[PDB]
RNA sequence: AGAAGUCCAUUGAACCUUAUCAUUUAGAGGAAGGAGAAGUCGUAACAAGGUUUCCGUAGGUGAACCUGCGGAAGGAUCAUUG
RNA sequence: CUCCGCCGGCACCUUAUGAGAAAUCAAAGUCUUUGGGUUCCGGGGGGAGUAUGGUCGCAAGGCUGAAACUUAAAGGAAUUGA
RNA sequence: CGUUACUUUGAAGAAAUUAGAGUGCUCAAAGCAAGCCAUCGCUCUGGAUACAUUAGCAUGGGAUAACAUCAUAGGA
RNA sequence: UAGGAUAGGGGCCUACCAUGGUGGUGACGGGUGACGGAGAAUUAGGGUUCGAUUCCGGAGAGGGAGCCUGAGAAACGGCUAC
RNA sequence: GAAACUGCGAAUGGCUCAUUAAAUCAGUUAUAGUUUGUUUGAUGGUAUACUCGGAUAACCGUAGUAAUUCUAGAGCU
């Protein structure tokens, strides 16, 4: 169902084809699936671990950590394969009127399937390695607007 | 009334932005208009006497103010460039080197004289002062 | 020369991006090895950042390949490249790449396969030991049926234009399946 | 650049060297070695500035060049070895040993040891890790990899290495009540017991001390250096006890000498 | 082992071509504005300025201006329960 | 019809304890004892609502809108005189 | 197992420049020296401290304010 | 998505696929007599203007481009070409 | 001990501000995304030996060219 592409899509260092399979061994290990817990205190989505896509970006199945900066923000768009754009919205203070004025910065984010996200949803991003021209940040959790 | 809120900061930044252009200096200092001037910006330049002139005064006054036109060398603009210090324009001739300053009033005319923001300060390298003074003599 | 700047790319926004600064050497590319299966063996050495060693493979005719679930590992020739994800260019020009369906000799398994179990695909301690590993043994009857005709589908794991070398493993399973579905549909 | 910088400017040297501003366009630059360029005192800076003992860059030269000075027990001849905190500086000529500690103030100070004292020094415990062969070892912050370390010693140690004999004699577990100096930031040199560990995950950790007399300061945990069991260091401490004293308290010192 | 040479690829200066943009930019002729002498024709605005002034729009006239329609007092009326 | 209230509206009269350059204004007041909210909009007088670009309109024109240059005032309210 | 602004405290925010402690370069602009009855030496001599928007990290506070909810609580 | 390339992430490049991405919270474009900062001048406070220059960072060696050596250069008091 | 071979350096420093307007740069992160001569510390076992081979510079002397740390051939080590 997953092998949507031209080539077999695999997580890498986990041996499918093994003869002794086992359930009761680690992510990755005769067979299983592997997943990860990302740290800083961000539970692994249970669809992540139950999940059959094979996802080289995803935070808790792929080969991408988190490291760096945590932001929190809203889906702007959700238009894109696996990747979203995050819209943060803060007040830039102007020192001569000791004002504030509104400012926003769209920071593009890859989306694991794990997460089912709609425009409007308040999403939180951790930094990760560059993922393309623009992604360096992954979806850890989601909020819905609900 | 004015903006107050604390959340319009960039209501007032661009507020003032767009109405500092009334103001006469912060828009002749920032429209670049004064690059196209005879100086270009500099306060000294030198010139050619190209013919010895005098234009008359203002109506309340009777005088020939006997100024001189300069065309200058690094742009080749001619000017007209007053020479003060009465008997100072013997000095001056066709076809000398004169330094050429401003009329002190930045580009606007001075006094009764119309249409002449320039004065000439030195002339074939020795000043017009050291001239009047007999301090030194102008080079054959 | 080749370069990996952003410098040239557009913007984000669209907006392009004036030059501030000339290529770096630190930020170069070369030319692809475009490695091809070829029994006239072409290994080039390049010297890369550090004074280090990249192995640049021109034509390769040998691999290493392992057979995961039998856990063994034997150099084998390389035969055909039969299926690239990327390009069918590559296909025709049999180049090896990272990630290429190739055909594998099969007789050095074949031959491991009859002395390590005695089944063809002289004493008491020998015989034990193989009746104690011919007791749960099972084959997949896919590799079997390849295993007649002497070339086994193998997937390139290695990268011949950085290491040298076309090694991989043999295709099993559900990898197995999905890439004699895309060679039957080409 | 086109690779690495060979010049130290005079002005860009790190501060706690005391460096004057007319002295020259620059200043020695330290070399590579066992401490941070920005957190050692170079040899020659010890030698000229400190100790007096040359007047010159060449003076310098040509003693060390004897073979008269001693870096934690081995000869150094390069004038820009970078010593650092901790480190014993020994001549064997005029018999005299320095253990490069800090002052309250921040600057590396050359405090007398004995002779049996100078025997030993405190290393901080960056890692501890498998090498090759599955050989565990230990690496410091002064650049030093020990192998087959005790297996209670773990990261952000402090261990009680013999100069002789290059190897572990003793160490300390870094935990809450212990003695501790602080070798970064605006706290340096300061001495005091921590009282809690409060750590963030995924950012820098945060120990929280509290001197002699009763003040508390608070610093991350890479500026943090036990130096004893409790609330007894192991090493003799500079004349400041490591108690950093407010301006006003200074004054009133010296008032007090100037009155004496 | 290997030079000259050679093949394909790549980076690619630079040259030519089309058009565009940004400049610099002559320019017959036309037509403004300002300043200075200051001549001429009148007297339009200031007094109810001798047709009260002005605003908008349209037409006309040597020129100031004139006139038509609607508007204003900044009017020469704060005022007719008479 | 008459009288007394309440709310809302067009206004009017008196008064300064206010404000203002004053005229005057019961808001044009509650402002150097300076901050209720918000929109538009001015920065000496001309050149100039002109040139140019854009846009709308069949057109007339509307909206947006300079600069060079020139000038020591222009202007407001009030007083005395003519 | 609701955020954020805001505020408080802490760590950072190079040096030089600035503010500022000490110090009689003869004064001063400076400099980072120096001082001690004179000392085969000493004062562990000194070579402080403050400031450093905004953004980032952490601590306490929740008045003011913003956003999100806010009778299938269908609650536990 | 899969490769190639690189010291290594990455449309950095290639093949295939999808239609996205930015924008009055000003994208894109234009101007700058624009290298950025530490800082400088003037400052009751707030602020205005400057910041080529000795410290930090960047970039260039007539203009482009390409390389060899080397740990480190797309080096120019190194080479190759226009 | 000249010369010369070998090794190392010449990528620092100095100069300038042309280009460059989220770009440089500043503060603040990250490399679990890498390279790093050198310094410091630690580490190194399964591949005629009482010690192998051929060159080459300096040197020497035949030169070429108008000429250049332009250049060819011969004899050594
Ligand atoms: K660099
Ligand atoms: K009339
Ligand atoms: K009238
Ligand atoms: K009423
Ligand atoms: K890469
Ligand atoms: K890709
Ligand atoms: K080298
Ligand atoms: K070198
Ligand atoms: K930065
Ligand atoms: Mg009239
Ligand atoms: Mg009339
Ligand atoms: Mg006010
Ligand atoms: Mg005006
Ligand atoms: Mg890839
Ligand atoms: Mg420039
Ligand atoms: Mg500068
Ligand atoms: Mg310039
Ligand atoms: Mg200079
Ligand atoms: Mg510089
Ligand atoms: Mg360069
Ligand atoms: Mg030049
Ligand atoms: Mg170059
Ligand atoms: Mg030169
Ligand atoms: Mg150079
Ligand atoms: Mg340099």
């Amino acid at each position: 169902a997953e092998q949507t592409e031209k080539s077999f899509l695999k997580q890498p260092k986990v041996f499918l084809s093994t003869k002794k399979a086992d359930k009761a061994k680690r992510p990755g290990k005769a067979g299983n699936r592997f997943w990860k817990s990302v740290g800083l205190g961000f539970k692994t989505p249970r669809e992540a671990i139950d999940g059959t896509y094979i996802d080289k970006k995803c935070p808790f199945t792929g080969t991408v950590a988190i490291r760096g900066r945590i932001i929190a923000g809203t889906c702007h768009s959700a238009k894109m394969n696996r990747t979203i754009i995050v819209r943060r919205n803060y007040l830039h203070f102007v020192k001569k009127y000791q004002r504030y004025e509104k400012r926003h910065s769209n920071i593009p984010a890859h989306i694991s399937p794990c997460f089912r996200v709609k425009e409007g949803d308040h999403v939180i991003i951790g930094q990760c390695r560059p993922l393309s021209k623009t992604v360096r940040f992954n979806v850890l959790k989601v909020v819905p607007a609900g | 009334g004015k903006t107050r809120g604390m959340g319009a900061g960039r209501k007032l930044k661009t507020h003032r932005r767009n109405q500092r252009w009334a103001d006469k200096a912060y828009k002749k200092s920032h429209l670049g208009n004064e690059w196209k001037k005879p100086f270009a910006g500099s306060s000294h330049a030198k010139g050619i006497v190209l013919e010895k002139i005098g234009i008359e005064a203002k109506q309340p006054n009777s005088a020939i103010r006997k100024c001189a036109r300069v065309q200058l060398v690094k742009n080749g603009k001619k000017i007209a460039a007053f020479v003060p210090n009465d008997g100072c324009l013997n000095f001056i001739e066709e076809n000398d080197e004169v330094l050429i300053a401003g009329f002190g009033r930045k580009g606007h005319a001075v006094g009764d004289i119309p249409g002449v923001r320039f004065k000439v300060v030195k002339v074939s390298g020795v000043s017009l002062l050291a001239l009047f003074k007999e301090k030194k003599e102008k080079p054959r | 020369g080749i370069s990996r700047d952003s410098m040239h790319k557009r913007r984000a926004t669209g907006g392009k991006q004036k030059a501030w600064r000339k290529k770096r050497k630190y930020e170069l590319g070369r030319q692809p090895a475009n490695t091809k299966l070829s029994s006239n063996k072409t290994v080039r050495r390049v010297r890369v950042r550090g004074g280090n060693v990249k192995w640049r493979a021109l034509r390769l005719d040998t691999g290493n390949f392992s057979w995961g679930s039998e856990a063994v590992t034997r150099k084998t020739r390389l035969l055909d490249v039969v299926y690239n994800s990327s390009n069918n260019e590559l296909v025709r020009t049999q180049t090896l790449v990272k990630n290429a369906i190739v055909q594998v000799d099969a007789a050095p398994f074949k031959q491991w396969y009859l002395t390590h179990y005695g089944v063809e695909i002289k004493s008491n301690n020998v015989q034990r030991k193989l009746e104690k590993r011919q007791q749960g043994r099972t084959l997949d009857s896919h590799i079997e049926e390849q295993f007649s005709g002497g070339r086994l589908l193998a997937c390139i794991s290695s990268r011949p234009g950085q290491c040298g070398r076309a090694d991989g493993y043999i295709l099993e399973g559900k990898e197995l399946e999905f890439y004699m579905r895309k060679l039957q549909k080409k | 650049a086109r690779g690495l910088k060979k010049h130290l400017k005079r002005l860009n040297a790190p501060s706690h060297w005391m460096l004057d501003k007319l002295g020259g366009a620059f200043a020695p630059k330290p070399s590579s070695g066992p401490h941070k360029a920005r957190e050692c005192l170079p040899l020659i800076l010890i030698l000229r500035n400190r100790l007096k003992y040359a007047l010159t860059y060449r003076e310098v030269q040509s003693i060390l060049m004897q073979r008269h000075i001693m870096v934690d027990g081995k000869v150094r001849t390069d004038k820009t070895y970078p010593a650092g905190f901790m480190d014993i500086i020994s001549i064997p000529k005029t018999g005299e040993n320095y253990r490069l500690l800090y002052d309250t103030k921040g600057r590396f100070r050359l405090h007398s040891v004995r002779d049996e004292d100078a025997k030993f020094k405190l290393c901080k415990v960056r890692s501890v890790q498998f090498g090759q062969k599955g050989i565990p070892y230990l690496n410091t912050y002064d650049g030093r990899t020990i192998r087959y370390p005790d297996p209670l010693i773990k990261a952000n140690d402090t261990i009680k290495l013999d100069l002789e004999t290059n190897k572990i004699v003793d160490f300390i577990k870094f935990d809450v009540g212990n003695v501790v100096m602080v070798t970064g930031g605006r706290n340096t040199g300061r001495v005091g017991v921590i009282k809690n560990r409060e750590k963030h995950k995924g950012t820098f950790e945060t120990i929280h001390v509290e001197d002699a007399q009763g003040h508390q300061f608070a610093t991350r945990l890479g500026n943090v250096f036990t130096i004893g069991k409790g609330t007894k260091p192991w090493v003799s401490l500079p004349k400041g006890k490591g108690i950093k004293l407010t301006i006003i308290e200074e004054q009133r010192k010296r008032d007090a000498a100037a009155q004496a």
